[PDB]
C-alpha cells in the first residue's frame, strides 16, 4: 500500500517536479534492475509465486503512471525515456509472468496504448494466460487504489484545482 | 484450548502420531482391526486378481494428490504383472504402490520378515503364504492379516 | 395405525390395496397369501405392509371429545 | 483404438414387455459403469413434481398434524413435468410462488353423524367418514386455466386412506406443489424402482439326458430347462426366465456337470412407477439431462 | 457460473501434464461414467475418481497422459464422447421404441 | 536377450482351494533334476497333467522408461508368446553340489528352480519376462 501511495500521487496531479519523479524514484527503477540481477535464482525452491507482493504492485504503480501521462513519457529528441525498448521488455518471459497475476481495470488498459504507441506486445499471451491460470482474501489489498477519482460535488471546489481529466 | 500456546503442544504432543506405541508393555493399540482387515484377506491373496481399471481406481481413492501425497512430481505405478491382451494385476501389487507413492525419494524401501495367523494348511497343501517378505517394500509373498 | 403411503423402500403406494384387502378377508372368502398376491405385488418388501399393518386408529377413534360419550 | 461406430454396431437394443406400468428392457452391449448413469438418473436426478408446503388451517382429528402433513405432500401427483419450471428458493413467497411454480391444491372434509340402524360399518354410519385422495382437488391461481383443460391434475390413485374421522371433527387444509429431484426426498422419485438384473449365463458341460433330465428340471424353474427326448441333448431353452438362485449347487452331483455365470454385456431392466410417470416416458428424462449434464461441463471457463 | 471447473494447481506440473480437476455437487454419475471413456482415449496413462467427503456432494478427478496432450484437453474428448454415449441410446433406440 | 531356455513337463496339478490359481510341478525334458515350481494362473493358460511347456526367462525386449500400453505394430520379442510374467528374484539357496536352487516370485506367486546351467547367466534379478509357448 505504501508504494501504492505513489500511484495516483504522481498521475492525477499537476504540480510535480517531473525531472525529479524519475530522479527520486530512480531507486525503484534501480529496484527493477536489482530484482533481475540478484533475485532470480530462487523460484524453483520451496515456495510459490506470492512471496513478492512488492513486485506485482510497485511495478504496477509505475505502470499506473503509464496510461495517464503519455506526453510526459516522450522527450524532444525522439528516443524513449530511459530506453523503454529494453527496460519494460526484459520482464516478459521470466520466472514470474508479470502479465499473469494482474488487476482488471488498469491492468487491462494495457491493450490500447501498448500497440498504437509501440510500447509492448502481449496480444498472443492473453489467450495463454487463462489456461495455466491468506491468499483468497489477498486480492482485497491489491484491488483498491488510494487516490481514486473524486465523486462529491462541493469538495470538488477545492480539488478540481490540481486534478485533470482522462487525457 | 482457549489460548494459542496450547495449540503448540496439543498439535505436537497429544497428537496421534506420538501415541502409536503405548507405554504399558510395548504392545501397540492403534490400527484398523474390524472390517478393513478381514477384507485384507480377500484383497491381496491370489483369488483377487485385478484389471488396469481396478488397479487405477484403487489407488486414486487412496492417495488424493491434490491434498499433497506425491513427492517427485506426480503419481506413478509399476509395470503390470501379466503381459497379455489384458494386463492383469495382483492384490500383492495393490499394497505395494500405495506403500510407494508417499515416501519421499533418497530413501530405500523397507524389508520385513514376519508371520500371520493363517497357517498355510488352510490354503491347501505346500503353498507357503503364512510368511511375509518386503523386498523393497512389497508384499512379495504371503497374505497380510491381523498380525 | 394408518397405512403408510408409498411403502418404506419399494416406492409403490400400497394403500388402495388395504381396504381392498379388507374386502377380501371379510366376505370374499379368500386366503391370506394369494388374496394379498392378487393385487399387483411384484416384490416382497411390499408384502408385509398389508400382512403386518395393525390398523390402530380404532383405539384413537374411540376417544372423541368433540361428541358426547 | 476407440471408435464410436465400433460401438454403434456393438450397442444392441431389444424391448421385452413394455406397458405404461412396466417395461422389460433388453438394453444390451453396455458396461456396468453405465448401468448406474442410466439407473440413478432414473431414480433421483430426474424431475418429479410433488406437494411440499402444507398451509394448514385446522386439524381437528385424533390424527396428529405432523404425520398427516407429510402425506398430503407425499401422494403421487398425476401431473406432467415440463409444464412447470424451476422454483426460486430463498426469496419471500410473493415472487416465489407464482402460477408458474405452484399447483394450488386444497382439501376440506367436515364429517358428521348420520342416523342409521345397526360391527356397524363406519362408511355405513357417517357422512364424509373416510377422506381419500379423491377429496383433494385442484384450483388454479394466476395466469393458467387452459393448460389443465385437457387434464385436471388429479391425484394419481384416489384410494389412499388419508384419515378416518368421527363426528364432530373436521379437516380443511391447503397444500402447495413444487418440482423436486429424488436426491432431496423420496417423494420426488418418479419411479418406484429402477433396479437391474444381468442375463444369467448358465453352463453345461455334459449331456444330462436320461434320468438327470427329470432331475435337472425339478429344482430349476420349469420353463428354463428344455428336455428334448431321451436323446438330442437337452438344451436349456430360456435364459432370462430364471433367477440366479443356484439351488443346483446344493446338490452333490450337479456340482461339476453344470456351471453358471453371467453375461456382463446383456441387461434387462424393470422400471415401474406409482402412476404419475410411465416407463415409456422417462428414458428421455434420464438421458436428455445427462446429455445436458455433459455439454454444460465442457464450455465452462477454467479458473485460477 | 465459475463454480464448476476449478484447476486445483496444488497438484500440477508446469506445462500441465496432469491435474486434479475440481468439480462440485456431482456423484458417481460422472466418475463411474467418464472414467469409462477416458481410458478409450489412447493417450491416457492414468485416471480415476475420488470423494473429498462421502456425506456432502463433491468430486475430484485427475487424468494422466503422454506428450502432445495436456490435462484439460483430455477432458475435452472424454466429455465429447459422453455427448455421444447417450446419443446412441437415442439415435438407434428411437427405432426400437417405434416398432415394439 | 534370453537367459534361460528349455522344455518342461507338468507332473501334477492341485487347486489349493483357490479360484484362478493352481500349483504346478514341472520337471524337464533335457536334464533330470530341474524341477520348476509353478503357481499358474489357470484362466489365461489352461494347464493339465503332462503338457508340453517351454519355460524361457529372458530379461528385456529389444530409453526404455516403463510400461507404455501396447500400441499398434510394435516390436516385442515376447510378441510370439502369450502368458508373459514379470517379477523379481529374492532368495537363493543351495542343494547338492553343482546345483544352485533359487526362490522366485511374481506378486505372491512362488517358483523354485533347481538346476545347474543358470549359474553363468542368471542371478538375483529384477526384470524378467517369462516367454511361454503353447
Ligand atoms: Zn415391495
Amino acid at each position: 500500500k505504501s508504494l501504492q501511495y505513489l500511484g495516483s500521487y504522481i498521475a492525477r496531479a499537476k504540480k510535480l517536479s517531473r525531472t525529479q519523479i524519475i530522479f527520486v524514484a530512480s531507486y525503484l527503477t534501480s529496484w527493477l534492475n536489482r530484482y533481475v540481477i540478484e533475485r532470480e535464482e530462487e523460484v524453483d525452491q520451496r515456495g510459490g509465486m506470492e512471496r513478492f507482493k512488492h513486485f506485482y504492485a510497485a511495478f504496477q504503480a509505475l505502470c499506473y503512471i503509464f496510461c495517464f501521462r503519455h506526453n510526459i513519457f516522450r522527450d524532444t529528441d525522439g528516443n524513449w525515456e530511459c530506453e523503454l525498448d529494453k527496460f519494460f521488455q526484459r520482464m516478459v518471459i521470466s520466472k514470474f509472468n508479470p502479465l499473469k497475476f494482474c488487476n482488471e481495470n488498469v491492468m487491462l488498459m494495457f491493450a490500447r496504448i501498448a500497440q498504437q504507441e509501440s510500447v509492448a506486445y502481449c496480444f498472443s499471451i492473453i489467450e495463454n494466460n487463462n489456461n495455466e491460470r491468506t491468499r483468497q482474501q489477498f486480492i482485497d489489498l491489491q484491488s483498491y487504489f488510494p487516490y481514486d477519482p473524486l465523486f462529491l460535488k462541493n469538495y470538488k471546489i477545492l480539488m478540481k484545482e490540481y486534478y485533470i481529466e482522462w487525457s | 484450548p482457549q489460548n494459542e500456546n496450547a495449540r503448540a503442544e496439543a498439535l505436537n504432543l497429544a497428537n496421534t502420531d506420538s501415541q502409536y506405541l503405548t507405554p504399558t508393555s510395548g504392545s501397540p493399540v492403534r490400527g484398523l482391526i474390524q472390517d478393513h482387515i478381514s477384507a485384507g484377506v480377500w484383497l491381496t491373496s491370489k483369488d483377487s486378481f485385478f484389471t488396469r481399471e481396478q488397479y487405477q481406481q484403487y489407488i486414486y481413492g487412496c492417495i488424493r494428490p491434490e491434498d499433497g501425497h506425491t513427492t517427485r512430481s506426480k503419481i506413478v505405478t509399476l509395470p503390470p504383472t501379466i503381459f497379455k491382451p489384458y494386463p492383469l494385476w495382483t492384490g500383492k501389487q495393490i499394497i505395494t504402490t500405495v506403500l510407494l507413492n508417499v515416501t519421499p525419494p533418497d530413501m530405500p524401501g523397507i524389508n520385513l520378515i514376519s508371520k500371520n495367523k493363517i497357517k498355510n494348511e488352510y490354503w491347501g497343501k505346500g503353498s507357503l503364504e503364512n510368511e511375509v517378505l518386503f523386498k523393497d517394500g512389497a508384499l512379495l509373498c504371503g497374505i497380510l492379516d491381523k498380525s | 395405525m394408518i397405512v403408510p403411503v408409498r411403502c418404506f423402500s419399494c416406492g409403490k403406494v400400497v394403500g388402495d390395496k388395504w381396504e381392498s384387502y379388507l374386502n377380501l378377508l371379510q366376505e370374499d372368502e379368500l386366503d391370506e397369501g394369494t388374496a394379498l398376491s392378487r393385487l399387483g405385488l411384484k416384490r416382497y418388501c411390499c408384502r408385509r405392509m398389508i400382512l403386518t399393518h395393525v390398523d390402530l386408529i380404532e383405539k384413537f377413534l374411540r376417544y372423541n371429545p368433540l361428541e358426547k360419550r | 483404438e476407440w471408435n464410436v461406430e465400433k460401438f454403434k454396431k456393438d450397442f444392441e437394443v431389444n424391448i421385452s414387455s413394455l406397458d405404461a406400468r412396466e417395461a422389460n428392457f433388453d438394453l444390451i452391449n453396455i458396461d456396468t459403469s453405465i448401468a448406474n448413469a442410466f439407473r440413478r438418473i432414473m431414480i433421483s436426478e430426474v424431475p418429479s413434481v410433488a406437494a411440499e408446503y402444507v398451509y394448514f388451517f385446522n386439524n381437528t382429528s385424533v390424527i396428529q398434524d405432523e404425520v398427516l402433513a407429510h402425506r398430503i405432500g407425499l401422494v403421487p401427483l398425476k401431473v406432467d413435468p415440463d409444464m412447470l419450471t424451476w422454483v426460486d428458493s430463498n426469496l419471500p413467497d410473493d415472487e416465489k410462488f407464482t402460477d408458474e411454480n405452484t399447483i394450488v391444491l386444497s382439501l376440506n372434509v367436515k364429517c358428521t353423524r348420520n342416523p342409521d340402524a345397526p360391527s356397524t360399518d363406519p362408511k355405513e354410519l357417517y357422512n364424509n367418514a373416510h377422506v381419500y385422495a379423491r377429496d383433494l382437488k385442484f384450483e388454479p391461481q394466476g395466469r393458467q386455466s387452459t393448460t389443465f383443460a385437457d387434464c385436471p391434475v388429479v391425484p394419481a390413485d384416489p384410494d389412499i386412506l388419508l384419515a378416518k374421522l368421527r363426528p364432530g371433527q373436521e379437516i380443511s387444509l391447503k397444500a402447495h406443489c413444487i418440482l423436486g429431484i429424488g436426491g432431496d426426498h423420496a417423494k420426488f422419485s418418479p419411479v418406484s424402482t429402477a433396479s437391474y438384473r444381468l442375463l444369467p449365463q448358465i453352463n453345461i458341460l455334459q449331456p444330462i439326458k436320461g434320468e438327470s433330465a427329470r432331475r435337472f428340471q425339478k429344482c430349476f424353474p420349469p420353463g428354463v430347462i428344455g428336455i428334448d427326448e431321451g436323446s438330442d441333448e437337452a438344451y436349456v431353452k430360456d435364459a432370462r426366465k430364471d433367477t440366479v438362485s443356484r439351488e443346483v449347487l446344493r446338490y452333490e452331483e450337479f456340482a461339476d456337470k453344470v456351471k453358471l455365470g453371467r453375461v456382463r454385456n446383456h441387461f434387462i431392466f424393470n422400471v415401474e412407477s406409482a402412476g404419475a410417470m410411465t416407463p415409456e416416458e422417462i428414458f428421455f428424462k434420464s438421458v436428455r439431462i445427462l446429455k445436458n449434464k455433459a455439454e454444460y461441463l465442457k464450455n465452462c471457463p477454467i479458473t485460477q | 457460473d465459475r463454480e464448476k471447473i476449478k484447476l486445483l494447481t496444488q497438484a500440477t506440473s508446469e506445462d500441465g501434464t496432469s491435474a486434479s480437476f475440481q468439480i462440485v455437487e456431482e456423484d458417481h454419475t460422472l466418475g463411474n461414467a467418464l472414467r469409462y471413456v477416458i481410458m478409450k482415449n489412447p493417450d491416457v496413462e492414468f485416471c480415476g475418481y475420488s470423494i473429498p467427503h462421502p456425506s456432502e456432494n463433491l468430486l475430484n478427478i485427475r487424468i494422466q497422459t503422454y506428450g502432445e496432450t495436456t490435462a484439460v484437453d483430455a477432458l475435452q474428448k472424454g466429455l465429447k464422447d459422453l455427448m455421444d454415449l447417450c446419443d446412441v441410446v437415442e439415435s438407434k433406440f428411437t427405432e426400437k421404441i417405434k416398432s415394439m | 536377450n534370453t537367459l534361460f531356455d528349455d522344455i518342461f513337463q507338468v507332473s501334477e496339478v492341485d487347486p489349493g482351494r483357490y479360484n484362478k490359481v493352481c500349483r504346478i510341478e514341472a520337471a524337464s525334458t533335457t536334464q533330470d533334476q530341474c524341477k520348476l515350481t509353478l503357481d499358474i494362473n489357470v484362466e489365461l493358460f489352461p494347464v493339465a497333467a503332462q503338457d508340453s511347456l517351454t519355460v524361457t526367462i529372458a530379461s528385456s525386449l529389444n530409453a526404455t522408461r516403463s510400461w507404455r500400453p501396447p500400441q499398434a505394430g510394435d516390436r516385442s520379442l515376447a510378441d510370439d508368446y502369450d502368458y508373459v510374467m514379470y517379477g523379481t528374484a529374492y532368495k537363493f539357496e543351495e542343494v547338492s553340489k553343482d546345483l544352485i536352487a533359487v526362490y522366485y516370485s511374481f506378486g505372491g506367486l512362488l517358483m523354485r528352480l533347481e538346476g545347474n546351467y543358470r549359474n553363468l547367466n542368471n542371478l538375483k534379478q529384477e526384470n524378467a519376462y517369462l516367454l511361454i509357448r503353447r
